[PDB]
């Protein structure tokens, strides 16, 4: 076996379904996900090649939490699993009394999800791939390149609705923003041009308010917005002109960084 | 043959057809002295399903045609008549199944509306086969809604399920998997508390088709009936039984070796 | 041309 | 600007247009008493949606007939750009002439979407007049929806029987190993008017009449008429969210 170990437990129903929704939004974004276990944190990592970095402060979800890496100073655990598996497993966990997550190796290395129902126990043994330390270097949180424009996002529901019906028209979307609080979504074809204007969004502080834009795949954006079935406490859009759009979302002590590279 | 169904019974008849349609592709109709038999079989004949509607289930029941009907209809075509259980409950007041070379199904609906289906059929063999639950040493009984809850965690596309008797008189429901990438296993553990009867020794486990089991269970759920499971050893068939006042339903499923 | 609705009864 | 139209609610337009959406292109007629959108299919079918000028909060034309063809699916996608589950969405429609695009200004909560749809240059006229209508039936739409969304589609034809005698009004389909009849007595509470003078049995291609179900679902009353030729006319009286009455027409040739 590996001599790393992990066990955690959720009993707070609020963080428990909160944990569920995070799993379901990951299933939409990618089919394969990497989980990172630390003594203080839990990370969900996507390494598309469209990066995704999701961080959970452990002590805001679990009333019990304990882990141990293989080595001493490298006290981390990196796992690879299928997104659908975790989502289906946490479907039952969404409205339970309690939820247990533990690393097991019965038939094979697994992330066992135990769910206490109204007693009735549901056990899902999620197959996991243990990532060796050599490859941890490719699974770090991305550096944050200074954006040309940083702007607060509008309501994600209007964004989702607009983008989603724009998908029917085209797959190519241009998104742009100001330091004056404006953000535009824009598709353009031979027979129809559509531009949605958002204003009075405001900007986080710290040169002329001209548009910083980026041409992206509208499907990438839609996946991310669909996964946001709620409005967050903090929604930042960071645009690196003609290179990348970066979404910095905070939602009740749950960090979510999503990177969409420019197409073209 | 003339069958007349009225009141709430028209919907449960429709429910029975829906339940049967999740087992086989052809519906076998056999009007008997003890009522109307609706049967179907697996594509591989490893599953067998039967609903028997008592004569008093009908407001009018005549088995004989002044010979004796032993008939088969494409399941799709017969399911087509009872497609919408909502329409059956809201608009359909009476259903008449009569017999000519076509099987005539009339729906007497509200506001004098009448819908007539002329279904083609083929004369065929009886699908009667003996399957006595009393021969089975092991037995479970529980409310269908209890079992419906137990099956909820599994994937909708899950083919096989394992029903086992575990330590502490607990009933185990575990997903089954064949065969190079490993599958997540799901296990629901029930206490005997939710079961009305449990007669089976330890370590006894049978594996059968979940898709077909869902077929019968769905009928017993929307009727809030009890479902009995009679079984033996792995490789031997499992007999699933539901009973109501004026109708009997029993499913026979082969189990894995 | 516009529509000529034939819904008059009673 | 040849055509200028504005709505406090886009759904008073988009909803009705969805009831005739079975071709991706649609001819638009705009005259002094409202807008008429027309879709046709294989020269047997024609569906017309009529949104009168009284529906709009503002409506102006000057050239007494301005006509253009557009992409109805793109139009509908644009008109519903703020979600099909809304909190209203205002509209300002603007078309100023030949060679120039249809402009759409949709607003919701201060958020503004601007659509520019290019237009092409445009039709069937079935001389269906009341003076030569043989059979006419007016029915309560609600009590009829369940059934025609349930009519056999494996059949190639929909056979409509209208008669002063039994079975009075009958819809028949003929799928494989299935003869299916739908009968309505003139006695029925669904019959608001029964005026069948002559027994007539017509057949229509089901693929051609199926999209009319959309109109039927929106309607509260439906008018069914046939003439000497055997041509079918289906009229759907539709009540929008503002209680106003609009109309959708379906014409269809026999088989």
């Amino acid at each position: 076996h590996h001599h790393h170990k992990f066990r955690a437990k959720i009993v707070d129903g609020a963080c428990l379904n909160h944990f569920t929704r995070i799993s379901n939004m990951i299933a939409k974004l990618a089919k394969t996900c990497t989980l990172r276990i630390s003594p203080d944190k839990l990370n969900f990592i996507l390494c598309d090649k469209v990066s995704m970095w999701c961080e959970l402060e452990q002590e805001n979800f679990f009333n019990e939490f304990q882990m141990e890496g293989v080595s001493a100073e490298n006290n981390e655990i990196y796992l690879e699993l299928t997104s659908e598996n975790l989502s289906r497993a946490l479907k039952t966990a969404q409205n339970a009394r309690a939820l247990k997550i533990k690393l097991t190796n019965k038939h094979f290395p697994c992330l066992t999800v135990s769910v206490e129902l109204l007693s009735r126990i549901v056990t899902h043994d999620i197959p996991i791939k243990v990532i060796p330390r050599k490859l941890w270097k490719d699974l770090q949180e991305p550096v944050v390149p200074d954006p040309d424009v940083s702007i607060y996002l509008p309501v994600l529901k209007t964004m989702k609705s607009v983008v989603e019906k724009m998908k029917n028209i085209s797959n190519h979307l241009v998104i742009e923003a100001n330091l004056d609080g404006e953000l535009n979504l824009k598709i353009e074809t031979e027979l129809v041009c559509v531009t949605t204007h958002f204003k009075d969004l405001g900007n986080p502080p710290l040169n002329v308010e001209h548009m910083a834009e980026v041409h992206i795949d509208i499907r990438k954006l839609l996946q991310f917005l669909a996964g946001q079935q709620v409005n967050p406490t903090k929604a930042l859009c960071n645009i690196v002109n003609n290179k990348m759009v970066h979404f910095d979302l905070l939602h009740e002590d749950v960090s979510l960084q999503y990177f969409i590279p420019a197409l073209s | 043959m003339k069958c007349l169904v009225t009141g709430g019974n028209v919907k449960v008849l429709g429910k029975a057809v829906h339940s049967l349609s999740r087992i086989g592709d052809e519906l076998y109709l056999e009007p008997l002295e003890d009522g109307l038999s609706l049967r179907t079989v697996n594509s591989s004949r490893s599953a067998y399903a039967c609903f028997l509607f008592a004569p008093l289930f009908f407001q009018q029941y005549q088995a004989a045609t002044p010979d004796l009907l032993r008939c088969k209809i494409l399941m799709k075509s017969f399911l087509s008549v009872f497609r919408s259980l909502a329409m059956l409950e809201k608009t359909v007041e009476k259903c008449c199944i009569s017999l000519s070379s076509r099987l005539v199904v009339q729906l007497h609906c509200k506001f004098g509306v009448r819908k007539t289906h002329n279904l083609s059929f083929q004369d065929c063999e009886s699908l009667q086969a003996v399957f006595d639950p009393a021969s089975c040493p092991h037995m479970l009984r529980a409310p269908a809604r209890v079992l419906g809850e137990a099956v909820l965690p599994f994937s909708p596309a899950l083919a096989e399920v394992t029903l086992g008797i575990g330590r502490g008189r607990r009933v185990i429901l575990r997903s089954y998997h064949e065969e190079t990438a490993k599958a997540m296993v799901t296990e629901m553990c029930l206490g005997e508390e939710d079961f009305q009867q449990l007669q089976a020794q330890e370590g006894v486990a049978i594996t059968f088709c979940l898709k077909e089991f869902r077929g019968l269970l769905s009928f017993a759920e929307s009727a809030n009936l009890n479902l009995s499971i009679h079984f033996d050893a792995p490789g031997r068939p499992a007999i699933f039984t539901i009973k109501d006042s004026l109708l009997d339903g029993h499913f026979v499923l082969a189990t894995l070796s | 041309s516009w529509v000529s609705p034939d819904f008059d009864t009673a | 600007y040849s055509l200028v139209a504005s709505l406090d609610n886009v759904r008073n337009l988009s909803t009705i247009l969805k009831a005739i959406h079975f071709r991706e292109h649609a001819t638009c007629f705009a005259t002094k008493n409202g807008i008429k959108v027309t879709v046709e299919n294989a020269k047997c079918v024609q569906a017309n949606a009529f949104i009168q000028a009284g529906i709009f909060q503002e409506f102006k034309v000057q050239e007494e007939s301005v006509t253009f063809r557009i992409n109805l699916t793109v139009l509908l996608d644009c008109l519903s750009i703020f979600g099909s589950s809304p909190t209203l969405t205002a509209l300002r429609m603007c078309y100023q002439g030949y060679g120039y695009p249809l402009m759409l200004f949709l607003e919701e909560g201060g958020v503004v979407t601007v659509c520019k749809i290019n237009t092409q240059e445009p039709t069937l006229d079935f001389d269906f007049c009341s003076t030569n209508v043989i059979n006419k039936i007016i029915l309560q739409s609600e009590g009829l929806r369940e059934a025609f969304s349930e009519l056999d589609m494996t059949s190639e034809v929909l056979q409509i029987t209208m008669s002063p005698d039994k079975p009075y009004f009958r819809l028949s389909t003929f799928g494989n190993a299935g003869s299916s009849h739908l009968d309505y007595p003139k006695d029925s509470d669904l019959m608001e008017a029964f005026h069948c003078n002559q027994t007539q049995v017509n057949r229509y291609k089901i693929s051609l009449l199926k999209p009319s179900t959309k109109a039927l679902v929106l309607s509260c009353k439906v008018s069914i008429r046939t003439d000497n030729r055997g041509f079918l006319s289906l009229q759907y009286m539709i009540r929008n969210e503002d209680g106003q009455i609009c109309f959708v027409e379906y014409y269809c040739c026999p088989d």
